[PDB]
């Protein structure tokens, strides 16, 4: 029943400060540790540092004093995690770990972890996606099939989702990660394998939502002439 | 600092079979007090937190099933699944809590085995929706291959293209296990206007040889 | 250099609440 809860998706502006929060439940705040680690998207974990909450006192990985800082509130049960001077290389997950005590020593294993926190680091602004055609088409034939697809390309911040037929279309379908472009803003693309006999009698329309910036596009994808 | 290092980054495994990873660390583990080794394993599936498997190299956290085991001591650790199953497809990475700053292992990414499956590669010129708003995106799909390792080579004018395209891989598929590539090459119309030949050659383990999908601008 | 102000104090805290 041990627990350790996060707080939710920050998205912040180059330079600026973030607190991220682990509160605790299940146990006695003061008697495990807290240890903070950072994962990059596709990389691996990274030691932040530790803080005795019943203490107060910290200890810090070399790379990240000056940049992280440690706190615990007694009264909240809660560990905090502060961020100065944030940049790209900040954007990751932060997860909030705990440790036994046991005989007064610290150097002890990582037995609950939290669900972590994504911290992205972006100057760009909201923006809606534009929806292009990947066409599909009967002399354009591989592996038995045709393709189509939609292009989604310039939005920001993350998610977009991307149904086909308002979710009727399911199988055959691959919706790819999206990149990051260096503009700051992302793009993707959606792709589905149909029959290349039925494209002039079946119907094929990509459904592009972007919550962030209330952009709802259908676009229809169909053969060039 | 500690190094972990686990080989290899990736394996494919057939589920039943017997599953050995590998950890060493540029430090022994070994307290001589104690005679403990200070090293842990963890799983971490795609999305979700780290969970712990494996502690004092060896002794199994409560709940783990009895298929996890580890092993090793000072420098040299493993972490064995007797008989893998599905749901242990995950990234398991090693840790050593044995001096500050404590450091993790890159991890070893678990994939399902499979027989080779060469890609279907198509190709699609940019939308003229597109070309209107000045830029032009050729975008080359390799669909359901296996395995993950692909080259995507992009041809204008049969002229290299480097550093102007970016790619785009599917996890595993959980029905036929295998997997989808997407590469986006992105132009200038100014740029793409200047040559007439765009393609793409795929490199791969199901190719005899190179196959090339290309089209040539403003034909159909 | 087991002489550090984090695994001292650890010590003497977990002593001062056991």
């Amino acid at each position: 029943q041990v627990q350790l809860q996060q707080s939710g998706t920050d998205l912040v502006r180059p330079g600026t400060s973030v607190k991220v929060s682990c509160k605790a439940s299940g146990y006695a705040f003061t008697t495990y540790f807290i240890e903070w680690v950072k994962q990059r998207p596709g990389q691996g974990l990274e030691w932040i540092g530790v803080i005795n909450p019943g203490s107060g006192i910290p200890n810090y990985n070399e790379m990240f004093k000056g940049k992280a800082t440690l706190t615990a509130d007694k009264s909240s049960s809660t560990a905090y995690l502060h961020l100065s001077s944030l940049t790209s290389d900040d954007s990751a997950v932060y997860f909030c770990a705990r440790a036994p005590y046991y005989y007064g020593s610290s150097y002890y294993y990582f037995d609950v972890w939290g669900a972590g926190t994504t911290v992205t680091v972006s100057s760009a602004s909201t923006k809606g996606p534009s929806v292009f055609p990947l066409a599909p088409s009967s002399k354009s034939t591989s592996g038995g099939t045709a393709a189509l697809g939609c292009l989604v390309k310039d939005y920001f911040p993350e998610p977009v989702t991307v149904s086909w037929n308002s979710g009727a279309l399911t199988s055959g379908v691959h919706t790819f990660p999206a990149v990051l472009q260096s503009s700051g803003l992302y793009s993707l693309s959606s792709v589905v394998t149909v029959p290349s006999s039925s494209l002039g009698t079946q119907t094929y329309i990509c459904n592009v939502n972007h919550k962030p910036s209330n952009t709802k596009v259908d676009k229809k994808v169909e053969p060039k002439s | 600092d500690i190094v972990m290092s686990q080989s290899p980054s990736s394996l494919a495994v057939s589920v039943g079979e017997k599953v050995t990873m590998s950890c060493k660390s540029s430090q022994s583990l070994l307290y001589s007090s104690n005679q403990k080794n200070y090293l842990a394993w963890y799983q971490q599936k795609p999305g979700q937190s780290p969970k712990l498997l494996i502690y004092w190299a060896s002794t199994r956290d409560s709940g783990v099933p009895d298929r996890f085991t580890g092993s090793g001591s000072g420098t040299d650790f493993t972490l064995t699944i007797s008989s893998v199953k599905a749901e242990d497809l995950a990234v398991y990475c090693c840790q050593q809590y044995y001096n500050y700053p404590f450091t993790f292992g890159a991890g070893t990414k678990l994939e399902i085995k499979r027989t080779v499956a060469a890609p279907s590669v198509f190709i699609f010129p940019p939308s003229d929706e597109q070309l209107k708003s000045g830029t032009a995106s050729v975008v080359c799909l390799l669909n359901n291959f296996y395995p993950r390792e692909a080259k995507v080579q992009w041809k204008v004018d049969n002229a290299l293209q480097s550093g102007n395209s970016q790619e785009s891989v599917t996890e595993q598929d959980s029905k036929d296990s295998t997997y989808s590539l997407s590469s986006t090459l992105t132009l200038s119309k100014a740029d793409y206007e200047k040559h007439k030949v765009y393609a793409c050659e795929v490199t791969h383990q199901g190719l005899s040889s190179p196959v090339t999908k290309s089209f040539n601008r403003g034909e159909c | 250099s087991l002489w550090n102000w984090f695994n001292i104090t650890n010590w003497l805290w977990y002593i001062k609440k056991k």
